[PDB]
RNA sequence: ACUGGAACCGGUACGGACUCAGGGAAUCCGACUGUCUAAUUAAAACAGAGGUGACAGAUGGUCCUUGCGGACGUUGACUGUC
RNA sequence: AGGCUCGGCUGGAGCUUCCGUCAGUGCAGAUCGUAAUGGUAGUAGCAAAUAUUCAAGUUCGAUCCUUGAAGACUGAAGUGGAGAAGGGUUCCACGUGAACAGUAGUUGGAUGUGGGUCAGUCGAUCCUAAGGUACUGGCGAACGCCUUGUAUCAUCGGUGGCGGUCCCCGCUUGUCGAAAGGGAAUAGGGUUAAUAUUCCCUAACUGAGAUGCAAAGAUUGUGUGCACAAGCGCGGUAACGCAUUCGAACUUGGUUAGUCGCUCAAAGACCGAGCUAGAGUUUUCUUCUCUAGUUAAGGAACGGACUCCCUGGAAUUGGUUCAGCCAGAGAUGGGGACGUUGUUUCCGAAAAGCACCGCGUGGUGUCUCGUGCUCUUUGAACGGCCCUUAAAACACCAAGGGAGGCUAUUAAUUUGCACUCAAUCGUACCGAUAUCCGCAUUAGGUCUCCAAGGUGAACAGCCUCUAGUCGAUAGAAUAAUGUAGGUAAGGGAAGUCGGCAAACUAGAUCCGUAACUUCGGGAAAAGGAUUGGCUCCAGUG
RNA sequence: GGAAACUCUGGUGGAAGUCCGUAUCGGUUCUGACGUGCAAAUCGAUCGAUAGACUUGGGUAUAGGGGCGAAAGACUAAUCGA
RNA sequence: UAAAUAUCGACUCGAUUGCGAUAGCGAACAAGUACCGUGAGGGAAAGUUGCAAAGGACUUUGAAGAGAGAGUUCAAGAGAAC
């Protein structure tokens, strides 16, 4: 997940947490560096 | 249980999947005779003998 | 005492679920499903078990590669050809 | 008064499973969780307890300063003081008698 | 299980540098830090191990 | 608003250990467990024995007695001959004057 | 903190509620503690410690297994089973 | 007669005469099969677990949902707060009409739509126990079985040199099996409708790493900056202490092993005395009653029963525990050593939490003491018991050994800091008089942790505080019979198969206690007296 | 106290398949309740035990002419003289 | 060592003096399904509006179910469980 976010938006992560919801789906909290605007980001893939 | 295994986990997505109303378009289809989901499941009524 | 007593102490499972069959029949002290025979080479069937064998058999499932073979075989089983080269 | 509950999801009073109350800055009471106790080794000879060592449990022993482990002394940290005293007297004088009756 | 003590007992291995223990049951007299003499030249002595 | 927890007080309790301290409450009618489940004979024993061998210590360490009259009266009471302090010092001070 | 004692006071009464064996003389059975017919029998039944007897010195005894083999047995008569 | 024809009404697509021939060819029954429906009958019944009332809100609609006031209950071995198995979304929010919630329902564990489970440190994962299951080997007509054992067996892997290899050293063994055994390392505050040792903040720790920086190694003695010599550390009589001044194969060890009893200590809880802050009560009294006055992991410094060391030489024997027990195999005395539990006018850290007063984001305080046959937990040190003696593995550490390694301003080698990373899976909720098993929202069953005040011997019974409940279809009335409680004149087992049932007895202190006896008992034998409140006296440190 | 053997008195100590009794485990009597029940064995009171031959969770072993049995032909999933 | 022979289990076809939804395969249909048992295993019920949804617009009482009018239709007394 680091490595494809990375890839993906050009944005670094300083800690990824896991977790797979009871419908088996596997959900992911990305914190990305200070350096980067998670608003930002989000704005810029189109989820907001 | 709380402490489960990843696949009585699988098992139990797909049970939760299952049990869901039917879409309420397909009852316009040509030649359907649906007309509910025969096969819903109450959690304290009927058990997963998993 | 014999009955609804007693029908309070049952929360340990004999049985789970059997990786070959996946049926809930998987003994798990004696490390055997009681239906498919699970983990022996072999398959569990037994003939005075009919309906049994009706339920298990070739043909309750998806049969995919017989079915491929079935259309195969229709042509020779004819590999490394194509359709002549036409359009539409 | 206040009552606690645990904060593991072992619910036994096993030996792995001892338990602390301790009163913490927020005024609650909590659980805090007692890890086993190492223990003073013993000398190979006898039985009695050795000083100057520093008792811990096994994979923590690797983490003592190198003082705490030993005593400056031969077989330090395995032997008693009298162990070694009575194995250097024994060694001597066993030799001595070999020699008196070699000689004889 | 058994109702006579067991003596541990410890020989040199003769062929390499290792200590060997045997687990015997003890005659009555025998002590820790007893000397156990074994073979056909031992003497007649309580706990020795001897040729009939 | 967090209401006010209800009032549980410990004046009567308080009013009573007073009373009970002055000496009521305390009759034949008032006691519901024997003798020794109130006040165990062991732990008066134990009592009475760390007080007699407190003043024997004190008493030789400040030279008041050899160590011959010492063991004496530490055997002694350990074998329950003297009911308190005041008893033992009496002795001591007999014994004294007669050697 | 507990113990002993004395005056005075009241009232139908003072372990004032609460908690908690009625007692005794005999006969029969089983010594005792214990166990048991879950859902009609908790016993005088079974067990029991104690007693006696039998077999067995291992190339043995008593058992199981279709067979191979295995249990008592990490045992050896103060043992093992019956 | 079996049956048939026609009329009328309904219905919407097939039916029929006669001749042969064929048959799954005719029902009132079979405690017949199957489907449906009656009288019973608006009947039996919806009665265990103390209990609800007033005002208001919402609504078409309220005994039952929500708010407030009151009255009660569980009563800390709970009707409280959390978990294991089991369930599997029942968790949370917003809608809800029908069905279900044996009355009702605006409510719901129901129904519709959405949301929710975040870990290097908690577990699994890892080790092995009882035991399972493979190999070969034997057997078996065969699927396959039997043994887990010298039966079988040519089962390898470790240091060092060389750079695959040679020397030497030993001798062989699989693999599963525990979210209660063993086990690397995390704590506090805050945050959400629902997650929290996981998220945020702050502060730590463990393991695997290469690289970099800093300091060591890198000196001493003698002679006169130079010369010579000197290894791998020093102190203490000792128990041991201090620095980091190397070291392999191999060998031998350490890493609390039961249960019960008594003493002691620490922490938490409880209980007092004040001092603040806020509440409550004041016909009258009370310096009054209640509440808040908290301090995590990790560090530094101290402390530590037992046991050990030195001196010395003990009978007129001493020391000593509640109980033991210890001493010419070295006591007492005197002086020292060690160390787990733990403590702090210390960091963390008051910038937190808590209590209170303000404004539209501020301020103030968070302090001094005591006490104990008190409980819980932890720890120390001993005693009793056994024809009962109370795991194994992994892993880490230590010692003996001295193969080897670097060569006094070099080097080997430790030390400390600085950096990187720590995967996978579980994580919501219930855990039971409604989330489990019992056909169910069933008076049943189902493993554990925490545990306040009073009375009292007490986790007894009874009352109360924190927390939680008032959920058991309701109303009126109180006939007979009933079920469950409470009494009864005189008699006192006359009742009955039978004293069945009920009644009687009882706590504590003092006194007294028979036959018989296996001498231990019988025994609480039997049987008497006392018991409250208040004011005092005496004893026990 | 005694010539001795030894005896007596007061404490300490805390043994026992000891006793009363709570949690807990059972299930005696009422031949109580109920008996188209709360319940295909429950409810109330009264009772047996309560530091051991104790009570229990999980993991394991024993499978049908077999198992297991402190022995009732008991138990072996409301099924047991197969 | 081919042929003549066996056999519809599999794949593909043609028929019938057979049954006509309690019949015929257990299953004409989301049938080896729902559901039950720890497990081996057991195992249903359930066909039909109309030619065409044209599946009842709109008014009206009611919170709503629903009703009274109306409309579609050969016909709705064929109105959805038809």
């Amino acid at each position: 997940i680091k490595r494809a976010v990375h890839a993906l938006y050009n944005v670094k992560a300083v800690k990824v947490n896991t977790l797979i919801t009871p419908l088996q789906q596997k959900k992911a909290y990305v914190r990305l560096a200070s350096d980067y605007d998670a608003l930002d980001v989000a704005n810029k893939i189109g989820f907001i | 249980s709380a402490l489960k295994k990843s696949f009585i986990k699988r098992k139990l997505a797909k049970k939760q999947k299952q049990n869901r109303p039917m879409p309420q378009w397909v009852r316009m289809k040509t030649g359907n005779t649906m007309k509910y989901n025969a096969k819903r499941r109450h959690w304290r009524r009927t058990k997963l003998k998993l | 005492t014999k009955g609804t007593q007693a029908f309070g102490k049952k929360h340990v499972k004999s049985h789970t679920l059997c990786k070959r069959c996946g049926k809930s029949s998987f003994h798990i002290q004696k490390k055997r499903c009681a239906s498919c025979g699970y983990p022996d080479a072999k398959k569990r069937t037994y003939n005075w078990g009919a309906k049994s064998i009706r339920r298990r058999t070739t043909g309750t499932g998806r049969t995919r590669h017989l079915r491929d073979v079935n259309a195969r075989f229709r042509n020779g089983f004819r590999e490394g050809t194509t359709p002549k080269p036409r359009a539409q | 008064s206040l009552r606690v509950t645990y904060r593991r999801r072992l619910s036994y009073n096993t030996t792995s499973n001892k338990k602390r109350l301790v009163k913490t800055p927020g005024g609650r009471l909590v659980v805090q969780y007692i890890k086993k106790r190492g223990q003073i080794p013993k000398c190979r000879d006898t039985g009695v307890k050795l000083h100057g060592i520093t008792p811990a449990r096994p994979i923590a022993l690797r983490l003592l300063k190198r003082n705490e482990r030993t005593v400056t002394r031969a077989y330090g940290g395995c032997l008693s003081p009298n162990a070694v005293k009575e194995r250097i007297t024994r060694a001597f004088l066993v030799e001595e008698q070999k020699i008196v009756n070699k000689v004889i | 299980g058994r109702g006579a003590p067991l003596a541990i007992i410890a020989f040199r291995d003769p062929y390499k540098y290792k200590t060997v223990k045997t687990t015997v049951v003890a005659a009555e007299g025998m002590h820790t830090g007893q000397f156990i003499h074994c073979g056909a030249k031992a003497q007649i002595q309580i706990g020795n191990i001897v040729p009939v | 608003i967090r209401k006010p927890v209800t009032v549980h007080s410990r004046f009567r309790a308080r009013e009573y250990e007073e009373a009970r301290r002055k000496g009521r409450h305390t009759g034949y009618g008032k006691r519901r467990g024997t003798a020794n489940a109130r006040m165990p004979e062991k732990t008066l024993w134990i009592r009475r024995m760390r007080v007699l061998r407190n003043l024997l210590r004190r008493y030789r360490d400040a030279k008041k007695l050899d160590k011959h009259l010492y063991h004496e009266l530490y055997l002694r009471a350990k074998g329950n001959n003297f009911k308190n302090k005041k008893n033992l010092i009496e002795y001591i001070f007999k014994k004294k004057t007669e050697n």
